[PDB]
């Protein structure tokens, strides 16, 4: 062994070791914290906390081990809390009621003109803790399952110590900036300060940081501007690039809190206010009661207001920015001057209402900026970014609360745990998005999509659920796994399928929700090209979620969209399966399973509330007769063999192994081929029939809706809908001793497939003539409502198929018959 | 496994029992001599509670053969130890551990 | 029924009334609140400091604070990459600049020449500090795709263009010359087709949307306000014909010339017959509407809306056209007679001769009638 | 053989790129008149576009090349009118052909044939494919009018550069396997003879031509060499040129030693073998640095880079050519397994302690701001707990 120090000298040794580092950090990277704990044995605190104080060292080390220490110990941590950063959850506490936007003064009536130092102070946003773990390694190993145990946590550091000694070293640093000595820690000025500063940012941002230190922070960064109530500061001090950079992220830092600390004190003041309105709404209200109808007229204008929603009812209630009479707007004068006044209030503090020294952060930040772009070329475009960002926040502080506020939301403290857990939760499921899918990280997503739906905050408010924006999240996960290599094949169903059930459920809580789910269709639509191996919920089945019985949006769908689906169709009919080949199924030469899952979704596209969207409908008959494939094989015009040649050859199929089966049941049994080529028709069928006109649109005689009207009944013949009504079920028998022979109904022909018939019977062709109604009900209805009643034994009540005519006849044919 | 040497002598009347929090100073390297942890290194005691299956089989049975205020050398075999599996990053498979441990105090 | 229930707002939750109050305050205070900052960050960044502390000797002085800005986001344009990504810095970047040049009883003769002089010297601000280069860059590496970056960038164009400025002219038809890149005129012509004309199938989507009557109230979801359907873009599609006529007016023979033949480039693309192509699609749109309408005695309030958006998209064309022939280009006088505007004009004429009867026959569609 | 209209991204590859060659030597730069005969070569083939009885239109070698089977014009209409006289002149001549602008009708001279496509192909939905094989017909279309497009000087050179390399390594892939499997003894080579200089000369020129650009150069030009440096990149890829270079270094590899070589190939020849393959690395390494569609080739044939590594004549070469893999594709990373990761360790142990192998470790565990779990826990339990 030698002395680290010697690296210095030895070069080649000096570089293999940085590069280790490097490795190191790179093992770690990105939330490894298994890893993590591992190299805290090769590398240990006391290693770290002496090369972080160590003067000696070579710069390449001397970053390496600053860089190590944070990656090890607090780069997890700091990336979450700057995620969940970003967002303003106002508890309506105490704390929150006493925040304020100027510190208690009189320096000017509008706030004191002196800001508090800013990251200074009360502040109730909601953010969830840090969690670590003892580096220990002669622990018991979890005894659990492989990819079972909860996810590891950060390697814990004294973070107290830590944040002592990181101020302590900065100080030094600036004091021997200051002196200017020849032999700089680290050889250079940039290897002094940086990782200080890079060091002093993290902790920052992790928030570890009481309000002295961050006043000592202050003090360093500019004494004048910062005094409260070296003699250089930091900003003055003629310093490198690379340490202006660090610069900047530190005031990134401080206008951050600012802006929180705005977004707070508005919150508070809301809280007030609103009260204030609401007691003063109760009184008038209570007083238009007593009143004895002085006017019929008059308290019918006096009661329009609280007939109105209650949104309405506060934009009226605020419509006074410009003045208004106590007609147009009833808020009494001693209430409106309260909103004036803190009107009045945030402008000043945002500097909107109007020396050589700055005074303030936001002076402070422009003079810097602005003084460093006159003094140097800037040479680094990352600097150049910064400076000028924060610039425009500096000019436009009252843009940057309107493009927050967003973002913000107030919650009643019952709500404060739960909303605590659902962060947490979000935050894993956040920290899932820059690391490759494997298997510890689907059980991780699973989880948390797990818990989150069963937190009570996602139902209560989908509008804080939107503003996190946790659909976006779930939704680029899943596509980033759905994505990464797809062409072999569909990876983690399980947790697709976890995504797609979340998206779904997210879809149904609120029609909002929906919308935001259906401003991504294209996108979804893009990524349901491959489909069925998750055998469960799916991207298509989201994108039917998010239009699903909502006429605004089925209108609102676009004709792209539409041939888009309409082309998956087209290839599901002209293409087999390559997931079936490979299990073995017969080569039937298209893909009804897809077929029926595409055709799915533009049932529900055409069909909203009981009625045919006759905009939506009319585009997608267009686009199927375009492309005939998407009929199927059997409605090919050249040699198809019709509809009843084809359930007729799909049963014979059916019953015929080796055609229906690989035949060499891990899920539903397997595919079927004869169920599913039924399914498929039975699908085309129902799209078709929902496609058919409104009657009253027949009536009225609508040139556009007969044409539809009569190309559906040239693709569909009615003998073919009365064959396939009176083709014969498998019904339940008792046989081999007692034992009960049942049709298998996920491979065999099933109501569900007559139902879809029914269905276009009456819409497309419907029933008129008594001679058609008798023939239909003595040759298709009659035998299977007879074999329904014969199937009310103590038996057979409860059979599958049982169950399954009692359905179709209650939802097909016996609403027929009684319209007829 | 796991054998006991005397390295400074404890009191040699008190011993842990099961169900007390034992407080221990160690350092822990492999059978060739590589260090790979220590308690020393973080300033702080660790502290377990016998019979509750926190740590290794053989830190379970050594530091109860242990006596307060008593330094010693705790020799574990690999069954003893984390074993086939290891602990992956810091302990080979099949690793023999050797612990110098301190029982500062009970509690 | 919902009306007799009663829905007062004091019976509300605290937490939900202050998340309304949040959003109404937002959008009636804050949001109408005006606060004019544009011009002075831009003197504020286009001063410069200590020049009498270096006195470079050399000529050529490090930029200053916003010729560096610029110079940034021109670096920007210029990586080689892919797609554009959006950047907000870019944009309200943009949007500031733009805004610098604010092209304000009769005015005297004096005040509009101070007011000629006061936008050449905004616009000289900043096309002294490359911002034609950065506007010519940032349409190329938008690469024909929409968005709030091009147009962005766009509104910058026309801000430094307006007036016809000649400097700006030829300091753009310098740096095409000089680059000699397909990817500008490419990026124009792709979105010249991006570019949207009315449809009449969006119009009856957005009837039946708004006739629907949906059954919550209106405060607690949307109630069918949501966006134009028909033609949405129609802003961006001013803004981009409106640069093109920038581009040659007062004219400039040499740009009318380039824009139907860059002769330097590998390839080129005649922009005057992408304008006439554009402006057929627009005809043929205008005379289905007008088809749509001539049945039904009166013209609704969103038809009329619909007819004056397009109407002033169609003004802004021939206004284009005519900026793009004046002078006159003989060239581009010989590419439009042999293009196929003649039938655009025909349409025209046709569409003309029947609404002008149309709405003449009543009184309540005379500003319609004007605009036509 | 074959022609076909195609409208994918070939539009911008080098195996559409055709010169037009007309029949007479003197002055054959002049402007390009309607009716005058020519012959139309394709570039990075070598071969012309012609009429043959047995196979119609198709594209033949230069020596198959008569004036009767490959001699076509461009005609303004598809009238009647190849009665009128056409006569050389000595000069430029008058212009007469444009582009972009002008409109041509290709005719076969000999036979009067128009170039046109042939029938749709039958279940053309099926195949997804928009391909249209072109034919030589009496009567043809109203549409066959072809437009004339410039091409630039880099991707006109990059064509004849990539016919002429093409020549010049199947040739030495020729030579190679003529003596693969015959050991010449004590004795002549016994096959034929190597193209030693050409080879060694042209790879030094191609590792010339895809440097990439230096860092001290400015931001916009470097972004501009940088554009036709990928572009180039990518020109080679698609005429296949990588592959090419994959097959001489398969062969070469073959071998293990210089003196393994020299037992086959002889003495004079195995003198340039490590000069052969470590320049033959050197250029793979510079067609696929910084070019994610050309590093992504090597997820499917991994194994065949990783298991070279330890290949003492062109450590170095291999080593960079698996880190400009990494550095691009994420493809590799997530197709990377725990023995090339032992391999990539071992290549440590045995070479000694050289930091690039420690740079390619980081480059496994992330790329794009996405980690590798696998990766990272395989780099951590191979390579730490030996200490």
């Amino acid at each position: 062994c030698m002395d680290i120090l010697e690296l210095s000298e030895r070069l080649d040794l000096q570089r293999f070791h940085s590069h280790t580092l490097s490795l190191y950090r790179s093992v770690c990277a990105l939330g490894n914290n298994r890893v993590a704990h591992a190299l805290c044995s090769h590398v240990d605190q006391a290693q770290l906390l002496h090369a972080l104080e160590d003067a000696r060292l070579p710069g390449p080390l001397r970053a390496g081990y600053y860089d190590l220490l944070i990656s090890i110990h607090l780069e997890s941590a700091c990336r979450s809390r700057r995620s969940m950063l970003s967002e303003y959850i106002v508890p309506l506490t105490p704390e929150t009621r006493a925040i304020t936007l100027f510190p208690p003064g009189r320096s000017a009536e509008d706030g004191p003109r002196r800001h508090g130092l800013p990251g200074v102070g009360v502040t109730t946003s909601l953010r969830p803790p840090h969690h670590f773990s003892p580096p220990c390694f002669v622990v018991a190993l979890p005894a659990a399952g492989a990819t079972e145990a909860p996810a590891r946590l950060s390697p814990a550091i004294p973070l107290e110590a830590l944040r002592d000694k990181a101020l302590r070293m900065l100080g030094e640093a600036v004091r021997d900036g200051g002196q200017h000595a020849r032999d700089p820690v680290g050889g250079s000025v940039e290897f002094q300060f940086v990782p200080v500063l890079k060091l002093v940012s993290t902790l920052l941002v992790m928030g570890v940081f009481s309000d002295e230190d961050v006043k000592q922070i202050l003090k360093m960064i500019e004494p004048e501007v910062f005094r409260e109530e070296l003699e250089e500061g930091l900003l003055q001090m003629k310093l490198p690039e690379s340490v202006k950079l660090q610069m900047c992220h530190l005031l990134e830092y401080f206008c951050d809190q600012e802006l929180q600390h705005r977004v707070e004190s508005l919150a508070a003041f809301a809280e007030c206010y609103v009260d204030k309105m609401q007691g003063n709404q109760r009184g008038r209200y209570g007083l238009l009661m007593k009143a004895f109808t002085m006017s019929a007229a008059e308290t019918a204008r006096r009661t329009r207001e609280f007939r109105s929603p209650p949104q309405e009812q506060i934009n009226m209630l605020l419509h006074f920015k410009n003045g208004a009479d106590e007609e147009e707007c009833p808020l009494p004068e001693e209430i409106r001057q309260e909103l004036v006044n803190f009107h009045q209030d945030l402008l000043a503090h945002c500097g909107i209402q109007l020396e050589h020294k700055p005074q303030s952060l936001q002076e402070l930040v422009s003079h810097t900026v602005v003084r460093w772009a006159q003094e140097d070329f800037v040479q680094s475009p990352e600097l150049v970014r910064a400076m000028f960002s924060l610039l425009h926040r500096q000019y436009d502080g009252l843009g940057e609360l309107l493009r927050a506020l967003p973002r913000a939301y107030t919650i009643s403290v019952s709500s404060v745990e739960d909303t605590m857990s659902l962060l947490e939760c979000l935050g894993q499921i956040r920290s899932l998005l820059i690391v490759q899918m494997g298997p510890q990280e689907e059980n991780l997503m699973i989880q948390s999509i797990g818990n989150i739906m069963n937190n009570k905050v996602f139902y209560q408010h989908p509008n804080l659920m939107r503003a996190l924006g946790m659909h976006e999240t779930v939704m680029e996960v899943m596509v980033n796994v759905l994505g990464g290599g797809e062409s072999k094949e569909i990876r983690f169903p399980k947790m697709v399928t976890s995504c797609c059930r979340f998206l779904c459920y997210f879809c149904r809580i609120s029609r909002q929700n929906q919308r935001s789910m259906f401003d991504h269709l294209s996108y979804l639509l893009e990524n349901s090209g491959i489909g069925l191996g998750m055998q469960g919920s799916t991207p298509l089945d989201v994108a039917a979620a998010s239009v699903i019985d909502n006429n605004e949006l089925a209108l609102a769908l676009q004709e792209q969209d539409l041939e888009k689906v309409v082309s998956y169709l087209a290839g599901c009919g002209l293409q087999s399966c390559p997931m079936l080949l490979a299990k073995g199924y017969p080569d039937i030469g298209w893909n009804p399973c897809g077929g029926e899952r595409y055709l799915d979704f533009l049932r529900f596209a055409v069909f909203v509330n009981g009625e045919s969207v006759e905009e939506n409908a009319n585009v997608v008959v267009r686009l199927l007769i375009r492309k005939p494939e998407c009929f199927g094989p059997a409605l090919r015009g050249e040699g198809g063999s019709g509809l009843l040649a084809a359930i007729e050859e799909a049963i014979r199929i059916s019953e015929d192994p080796a055609r229906d089966g690989p035949g060499v049941p891990p899920e539903e049994n397997r595919v079927h081929l004869g169920h599913a080529i039924m399914s498929f028709y039975a699908a085309l069928i129902d799209l078709l029939g929902r496609c058919a006109p409104e009657t009253h649109l027949i009536q009225a005689g609508k040139g556009e809706a007969l044409r539809i009207r009569a190309i559906l009944r040239s693709l569909v013949p009615l003998d073919d809908l009365v064959g396939i009504i009176s083709l014969p079920l498998q019904i339940p028998t008792l046989g081999k001793d007692g034992a009960l022979v049942q049709p298998k109904m996920s491979a065999s022909f099933v109501p569900d497939h007559k139902a879809s018939m029914v269905l276009f019977l009456d819409r497309v062709y419907g029933i008129e003539n008594q001679d058609f109604l008798l023939h239909v009900l003595d040759v298709g209805f009659l035998p299977d409502m007879r074999a329904a009643a014969s199937l009310d034994t103590a038996t057979f009540s409860t059979t599958e198929m049982a169950l399954a005519l009692n359905r179709y006849l209650c939802l097909a044919v016996l609403p027929l018959i009684t319209k007829c | 496994g796991v054998q006991v040497e005397t390295i400074s002598p404890g009191d040699g009347r008190t011993f842990p029992k099961r169900g007390q929090t034992c407080v221990v100073h160690y350092t822990g390297m492999l059978e060739d001599g590589k260090k790979f942890d220590s308690s020393r290194d973080r300033n702080k005691p660790f502290k377990f509670t016998l019979g509750k299956q926190e740590v290794i089989r053989g830190w379970e049975e050594g530091v109860a053969q242990m006596s307060v205020g008593q330094r010693a050398k705790l020799i574990i075999s690999s069954d003893y130890a984390y074993g086939a599996t290891g602990h992956p990053g810091i302990i080979p498979p099949h690793a023999t551990l050797v612990f110098d441990v301190e029982l500062l105090k009970l509690e | 029924v919902a009306c007799f229930r009663m829905t007062p707002l004091y019976n509300l939750p605290t937490h939900r009334a202050c998340n309304m109050f949040l959003e109404s305050y937002k959008a009636s205070w804050i949001l109408t609140e005006d606060h004019s900052f544009e011009d002075r960050m831009i003197d504020d960044l286009s001063k410069a400091g200590e020049q009498e502390e270096e006195e470079e000797e050399v000529e050529e002085k490090k930029p200053d604070p916003l010729h560096q800005l610029v110079l940034h986001f021109s670096r920007t344009a210029l990586t080689e990459k892919s797609k554009l990504d959006e950047d907000y810095l870019y944009m309200a970047y943009a949007d500031i600049m733009a805004k610098s040049c604010h092209l304000e009883v009769e005015v005297s003769f004096e005040e509009k020449e101070m007011e000629k002089q006061r936008l050449l010297y905004q616009q000289s601000r900043l096309h002294n500090r490359g911002a034609a280069e950065m506007v010519l860059q940032m349409i190329s590496a938008c690469k024909g795709e929409t968005g709030a970056m091009v147009s962005s960038t766009l509104k910058l164009g026309i801000s430094i263009l307006n007036g016809g400025n000649a400097e700006v002219q030829q300091k753009m038809l310098d740096y095409l010359k000089d680059k000699k890149e397909v990817g500008f005129f490419q990026s124009i012509q792709a979105l010249m087709q991006t570019c949207s004309v009315l449809d009449l199938n969006a119009f009856e989507r957005q009837n039946k949307a708004e006739g629907l009557g949906m059954v919550n109230e209106d405060g607690t979801v949307i109630n069918r306000q949501n966006g134009e359907k028909v033609m949405a873009d129609d802003e961006f599609t001013q803004d981009l014909f409106r640069f093109l006529q920038l581009l040659c007016e007062g004219h400039n023979n040499d740009f009318q010339n380039y824009l139907r033949t860059q002769t330097g480039n590998t390839t080129t693309i005649n922009i005057i017959i992408c304008t006439v192509d554009y402006l057929l699609r627009l005809q043929e749109s205008i005379s289905d509407f007008y088809w749509y309408y001539s049945g039904k005695d009166v013209i609704e309030e969103q038809g009329k809306r619909n007819f004056s958006k397009a109407m002033s998209v169609a003004k802004q064309v021939f206004n284009s056209l005519t900026e793009y022939i004046q002078g006159p280009c003989t060239g581009n006088q010989q590419s439009l007679a042999h293009s196929r505007l003649w039938d655009a004009v025909v349409g025209f004429l046709h569409v003309f001769a029947h609404m002008m009867m149309k709405l003449a026959q009543d009184s309540s569609q005379i500003e319609l009638l004007k605009e036509l | 053989r074959l022609v076909y209209y195609e409208g994918g991204p070939v539009c911008t590859h080098a195996r559409s790129l055709w010169r037009l060659e007309p029949l007479r030597i003197s002055w054959s730069g002049s402007h390009l008149r309607w009716g005058q005969p020519l012959r139309i070569r394709h570039v990075t083939t070598g071969r012309y576009l012609g009429l043959t009885e047995d196979q119609g239109l198709v594209v033949v070698d230069a020596s198959k090349a008569h004036t009767k089977a490959t001699s076509f014009c461009f005609r303004i209409s598809k009238e009647k009118l190849d009665v009128a006289p056409k006569r050389d002149v000595e000069g430029m001549g008058p212009p007469e052909i444009k582009y972009g602008e002008s409109l041509c009708f290709v005719q076969h001279v000999a036979s009067g044939l128009w170039l046109t496509y042939a029938a749709p192909d039958p279940k053309a939905l099926r195949l997804g494919v928009l391909k249209k094989k072109a034919m030589l017909h009496q009567e043809g279309h109203m549409d066959d009018a072809l437009s004339l497009t410039r091409c630039q000087q880099e991707e006109s050179q990059a064509a004849r550069m990539i016919y002429s390399t093409a020549g010049l390594y199947n040739q030495f892939i020729k030579g190679l396997d003529s003596f693969s499997g015959k050991p010449r003894g004590s004795g002549p080579p016994a096959g034929s003879a190597l193209p030693i200089e050409g080879v060694i000369l042209s790879l030094q020129d191609l590792i010339g031509y895809f440097e990439p650009p230096s860092e001290e150069l400015q931001h916009e030009e470097k972004q501009t060499k940088l554009r036709s440096l990928r572009n180039r990149q990518s020109l080679f890829q698609e005429e296949g040129m990588l592959s090419l270079v994959l097959n001489c270094i398969d062969r070469l590899n073959v071998y293990t030693t210089a003196a393994h070589f020299a037992e086959f190939a002889g003495e004079e020849a195995a003198e340039s073998w490590k000069e052969i393959v470590n320049l033959l690395y050197e250029l793979l390494a510079s067609l696929i640095r910084g070019n994610r569609t050309n590093c992504a080739l090597f997820s499917t044939n991994l194994d065949w880079l990783v298991s070279k590594l330890d290949r003492l004549e062109a450590s170095s070469g291999i080593l960079e050519v698996l880190y400009c893999v990494l550095i691009e594709s994420p493809e590799v990373l997530n197709i990377i397994q725990e023995n090339h990761i032992k391999s990539i360790i071992s290549l440590l142990d045995k070479h000694g302690r050289n930091h690039k192998v420690l740079d390619v470790l980081c480059s496994l565990c992330v790329c794009n701001g996405v980690a590798v779990r696998s990766n990272q826990d395989l780099i951590t339990e191979n390579l730490l707990p030996g200490r």
